[PDB]
């Protein structure tokens, strides 16, 4: 091995020389200490290297290692359901072999479990041409998710050897036959995080992903492979909505990223999400997904390599053909860990002191998420949808960070505190979000549900913007100058705000409504609108109508607390809507 | 083709090579990886036996040590070729469609050359985009520099491509060509004007350069200058009017700022380099007629402007180089104006030069003065009252108001995919003045025939 | 060592060194004999660069040598500090017995494992009913104050010193008080205050006045914390840490940073200010297993009042919630004066509730909030009107505004009221309301 001299140490900034052999973003181990480091520039043969940790305490003299690649993850079984930092050192383990409740400098630990013993399922017979993304065999890794192992990037030829059997994470499971020679298989494969994992082709998303949640799947609505973005201020139930999305959505694995978050509400994640539920197995949400967790006290380097490294590992189950979720909460906070990193390198000050390139280092980070062509011969599907927070100081979005993230994603979730002061949740506010799916989710929705679904929700929609420019009238002055269809307009307006946009995630039945569920209980909330209506033109008046359906709009009000086994109970009010209105017509 | 495998430095996206000798100054180089990688690289400095070179696909995982650099021994520079009508390209003019490569005709820089002061010819004729708002009282002709200003929110990639497919010169037996070109947008942008051109057939007379948003910054600032030098290609060499739509300008400023922090380079105003002023209108001044050819070339920048601000660098300079501009705004949009166009603050210098009796009915001239007039003081009316009550307005000036009303619904609001004729432009334009009463007029005392 | 070979600034230059450190201690021997300590910025090949912490002066290059001590700053920890006060370097200023540490501890300490911090969930009586009620410290959180020069910060720091208590009672709450950079007679004031109060025998003192050395500002929060995760997480106690002025230590970032001829970042602030502040605040909170806690109270002053300045920005961003005083309520003589609505507490849920506060907590606490905020805005829209608004139907609010401003917040610095006494007040200033407004709870009746 090649072993490098420090020559100079000031501050983060260490140079050493004898350290030809070293590449460019190489991670090395720095000192007596091996604190971890990463190589900035080359001379050669003397290495500019940025120390993530703690210089205090080395000198020249002292050795430097490169450990020969960039920053990676591993990729394989025992990654699911463990809790990492920035670069994916685990948590749990560091606690475990330092036998300490802190992170001390120059501690280094393999990602994944190297001694545990795995049984690797091969489904792939011998003989057998291959290449990357070719599945192999499968790990029936944790009691919800399959781990299929695959063919790594730069593998290619024929299957000599594969058997199944107890493996660890390094034992050779598979020989293939390749022009270089016979090349052995493991079970985990690595991959640098900065480096976005190849596909076959990236695929439009047009198929809408079910959070359950009414307001987002009807009226802004993200598909798989598409990008969300919420402002997340304090008080407006950012998190409850978060748990909401992670543990109902429709995807197989979610990949929680906190970049730099404060210790306490850090905290908050590590311990709730554990206790969340999957709601078809009834195990622990931890089954299904991969949790980054960073605080600002931690290493910049970590924090801005946080997004990174949980897109990786999302892209990792994305070529399995697996529909993936990635939750980054704050990228707000990850652009910070950016501008900081941007000082220490002495770079040009871009606007507002972020870098000049943060714009495109976001636009680098959703343009690897989407619907895909994995690589393999089955050219299966995949999908990476993400969510990400947005967290300006003064919650301002016309800031860079929030600016440059709305330029590039489709869907806008605006979280409002003042929503939320007024018992309205979620506390999505339905004038300032937007969902650029919309059009395409409901030709989609139309033809699954054999409805005309996306003209019930632009008249959902008009109603609520109808109410919005009605109650600047009744201010300036009167509710009772407003005429009675005016008037029957806001109290259809009340009920889409109340009786569909107003979803209790506690409660058992209101915390998740199906897609089917969802067009009738906004079928009998705008049928109840178009009788009124029609019995206004009909002579009928409004307070006639309004004192003569407090039963039926009773339901209406329950309508959300009915079992999904029991559909029946919603479409009937429909009659009873008919009917009753019918009998007011008089 | 010269390589050498005496890299000696590497500093951010920049590389030393020492130990060299015959490199120019600009000079595209390629870096090949120890691990068999190629990325394409520029010489920024040559200094007696090295050569400074900046990455495009960055620096990172380089080993100095066991990678090569190969002097191309040219700049960046395009086959122009009469093929790339109706193919998809690079911003580096690579084909994104998988289609056959093209046999070029020759390579041409991409910066291209300036024209002779007394080569250079006035631009006409009218050029019809379908869309009312711009053919009067915002017109278009060849060889201009119009602009489009919009805003994140607005809809310009909706206006964008409307104008490619309507865009045409009645009449002429001249062939009309479109060079689109993306710059730093989305996958799904990409995808958009993809799926809308090969939709409606309007990629079988364009020629499209996509640069995305995760495309290398150099790239991305290479794009429009890939783009003109097909134009000019087609239009002086082939005698094509060929119309030139950019988007997104601001994505390309942002590149250069970018790469300007990259270089060490000391900022003039807002961040940006000093020299972006001379770099849009190294761009903008590649428009117009050359005396003795056929051809023109015709520039569409579409900008979105920073914070809605008129005022910023980005904008500023454009205005100063593009001879008038198109103005999108949120309150139109907002209110489901389609293209929301603001006819009152946009502006079209050239316009003069095509609205022809030759080339549009004489109403034109005179109908878009009169329909500004009456909008404008439709729209005023509404703005005090507004704070009084509108009520009914005194006298007419509600029927000022009312007509403006009618003007945003029926005028402006043809519709992203309605492709208006100028004729048909004039008459509705009319038709509002006719609802307007013959005795208030700044119009023709020959109202005929029509 | 006597092998300096430059001396520019604070900053000297040693060469034939081998196997010095960064960060590492050094004491320079004078001509004269003088000992000055100083620390290492930056080790080359050969030489090292150093930053006297008493200047620079009176040196000769020569006839003085530099020595290197082989370890950097440390603090000597003992559960002998209570009671005791030190200077920005931890050294006795009260010329009592030198203090025999158990062990030298590095005052950079170590990152918390975020699986292995618990949550902040016991509520911290600071006896003053602005914060206790409506913005609740709790046990391992770190809340800020925010105020400008001239404001009684110092005098509420002092309150909060005094008050401070922990209904569980035990194990035994302890008072870190780190001064930074503020003049004698503010310092001498703490002096004074906590020796009277006897605040003292329950507290640890790092005094670092504002004509001390700029090094010396910056190692002072550090000194602090050091000794609080000590006695917290080594000896099970409590640990309320109070910092002023923060700000004070922001610009000796800054003279620093010029002197080492960095960079300047955002606003002319170092880029590193926000790890650097954050690096210091998050050494705060409750441990899994552990008994002890560390809760952090930092005091800042906002240059121009500003609340987008850098200093309150970042610390805001980092720190879970702010207690801000405003101009307005001091010279109106409220004591002490803060205005709960831009005033906020992340964690004040975690804390409050039955078991460890009454019922009714949280109620009144969003009752006070609501109907205050119509009471600022009645006064404010009063004066264009005159005020149209008619008192007739709206409002004592102005006067329960004004009342609780001039009877709820204000209730002066040596004042303590109990929880209990609290959220009684609550009810008597929200009697003035009618059930009209709701609070709203059948618990209304339960306590008028």
């Amino acid at each position: 091995m090649q072993i490098g001299k420090i020559i100079k140490v000031s501050g983060p900034l260490v140079m050493a020389e004898n350290m030809s052999e070293a590449c460019i973003q190489d991670m090395c181990l720095v000192g007596d200490l091996g604190v971890i480091g990463e190589i900035i520039e080359m001379r050669q043969d003397v290495a500019s290297i940025q120390v993530y940790e703690e210089t205090s305490g080395i000198g020249p003299g002292e050795p430097v290692r490169s450990t020969g690649e960039a920053l990676s993850v591993e990729l394989g079984p025992g990654i699911i359901s463990q809790m990492f930092d920035g670069i994916q050192r685990p948590l749990d383990t560091f606690m475990e072999v330092t036998q300490s409740n802190f992170l001390g400098r120059g501690v280094q630990l393999p990602a994944l479990d190297h001694e545990k013993q795995w049984w690797f399922e091969a489904t792939i017979e011998e003989g057998t041409e291959v290449s990357a993304g070719d599945i192999i065999g499968y790990v029936d890794e944790t009691k919800i998710i399959q781990h299929k192992i695959m063919v790594p990037n730069g593998i290619k030829g024929t299957v000599q050897k594969i058997e199944s059997g107890s493996f660890t994470i390094d034992d050779p499971i598979c020989v293939i036959e390749t022009e270089q020679g016979l090349k052995e298989l493991t079970m985990m494969q690595k991959w640098p995080v900065r480096r976005g994992r190849p596909i076959k082709q990236k695929l439009n998303p047009d198929v809408p992903m079910i959070t359950g949640q009414r307001v987002i799947d009807t009226f802004f609505p993200v598909t798989k492979g598409g990008a969300a973005a919420v402002p997340g201020p304090f008080g407006a139930g950012k998190t409850v909505v978060q748990h909401q999305i992670a543990k109902w959505s429709d995807v197989d694995l979610v990949v929680y990223v906190g970049c730099g978050e404060r210790g306490n509400e850090m905290t908050d994640v590590v311990n709730e999400f554990p206790e969340l539920i999957d709601p078809n197995t009834g195990e622990s949400l931890m089954e299904r997904t991969v949790l980054i967790a960073n605080t600002s006290n931690m290493p910049v380097a970590a924090r801005e390599a946080s997004i990174y490294t949980g897109i990786t590992i999302a892209e990792y189950f994305r070529d399995m053909g697996y529909d993936v979720a990635i939750m980054a909460d704050s990228t707000s906070r990850w652009a910070e860990a950016l501008r900081e990193m941007s000082g220490r390198l002495e770079e040009m000050p871009g606007d507002e002191g972020y870098p000049a390139y943060l714009g495109s280092r976001l636009a680098e980070y959703y343009e690897r998420s989407g619907r895909v062509i994995a690589l393999g011969s089955d050219q299966r599907e995949g999908s990476i949808t993400a969510i990400s927070a947005v967290s300006p100081s003064g919650g301002d979005i016309s800031e860079p960070v929030t600016q440059n993230t709305l330029r590039v994603v489709k869907v806008f979730w605006g979280l409002d505190s003042s929503l939320a002061q007024k018992r309205h949740f979620p506390s999505i506010n339905w004038i300032q979000s937007y969902s650029l799916y919309s059009t395409e989710v409901g030709r989609y929705m139309d033809q699954i549900l054999q409805q005309d679904w996306s003209d019930m929700v632009t008249e959902g929609m008009r109603i609520l913007q109808e109410e919005e420019q009605l109650n600047e009238i009744v201010r300036l002055v009167g509710i009772d100058s407003l005429s009675d269809n005016d008037r029957l307009t806001l109290e259809v307006a009340k009920s889409i705000r109340e009786d569909y946009l107003q979803q209790n995630a506690f409660d058992d039945v209101d915390t998740f409504t199906s897609r089917e569920k969802q067009f009738n209980m906004l079928k009998v909330i705008l049928t109840f609108g178009k009788e009124a209506r029609k019995a206004l033109s009909l002579g009928a008046y409004f307070n006639e109508i309004m004192e003569g359906t407090v039963a039926v709009r009773e339901r209406i009000s329950r309508s959300k607390y009915i079992p999904e086994e029991e559909l029946a109970k919603i479409s009937s009010i429909n009659e009873e809507i008919k009917e009753t209105i019918q009998l007011i017509v008089s | 083709i010269k390589e050498y495998r005496t890299i000696k430095e590497v500093v951010g996206p920049l590389m030393a090579v020492e130990k060299v000798s015959g490199v120019k100054y600009e000079e595209l180089i390629e870096v090949r990886m120890q691990n068999g990688e190629i990325r394409r690289g520029q010489v920024l400095e040559v200094q007696e036996d090295k050569a400074m070179v900046q990455i495009f696909e960055g620096t990172s995982g380089i080993c100095l040590k066991n990678s090569s650099v190969r002097f191309l021994g040219h700049p960046l520079q395009l086959g122009v070729s009469e093929d790339m009508i109706g193919r998809v390209f690079d911003g580096l003019g690579r084909p994104k469609d998988n289609g056959p490569e093209i046999l070029p005709e020759k390579y041409l820089d991409i910066n291209g050359e300036v024209i002779n002061p007394i080569a250079r010819d006035y631009p006409d004729e009218f050029i019809q985009t379908g869309i009312s708002a711009i053919d009067h009282l915002n017109t278009l002709v060849r060889g201009q520099k119009l602009p489009v200003f919009s805003g994140s929110g607005l809809p310009h990639k909706e206006l964008a491509a409307q104008i490619a497919r309507q865009a045409t010169v009645l009449d002429s037996s001249d062939d009309f060509a479109v060079v689109f070109a993306a710059i730093g947008i989305t996958f799904e942008e990409a995808e958009f004007f993809m799926e809308d051109f090969r939709q409606t057939g309007a990629i079988d007379r364009s020629v499209m350069f996509m640069n995305l948003a995760n495309d290398p910054a150099i790239e991305r600032i290479a794009t429009p200058r890939m783009a003109l030098t097909a134009a000019e290609y087609l239009a002086y060499e082939k005698g094509m009017h060929v119309l030139v739509i950019m988007t997104d300008m601001t994505n390309y400023a942002e590149a250069l700022r970018e790469i300007s922090a990259a270089r060490r380079e000391v900022p003039g105003r807002r961040g940006y380099p000093g020299y972006l002023y001379t770099n849009l209108a190294t761009l903008f001044e590649r428009a117009g007629r050359i005396r003795g050819l056929k051809g023109s070339v015709t520039q569409i920048p579409i900008l979105t402007m920073p914070e809605d601000d008129k005022t910023h660098p980005i904008p500023d300079l454009t205005g100063y180089i593009t001879e008038g501009q198109i103005i999108l705004t949120r309150e139109l949009y907002k209110s489901g104006i389609q293209p929301p166009i603001d006819v009152l603050p946009s502006l079209s210098r050239l316009k003069d030069k095509g609205t022809g009796a030759g080339k549009t009915r004489e109403d034109h001239a005179a109908t878009m003065n009169q329909l500004f007039a009456a909008y404008a003081q439709g729209k005023q009316a509404k703005e005090l009252a507004v704070v009084l009550g509108e009520s009914a307005l005194s006298d007419i000036d509600k029927i000022y108001a009312k007509f403006a009303e009618r003007f945003e619904n029926e005028y402006v609001n043809q519709g992203f995919y309605t492709n208006r004729t100028i004729t048909e432009t004039l008459d509705l334009g009319w038709e509002l003045l006719a609802m307007l009463p013959r005795t208030e007029l700044k119009r023709i005392k020959d109202d005929l025939l029509d």
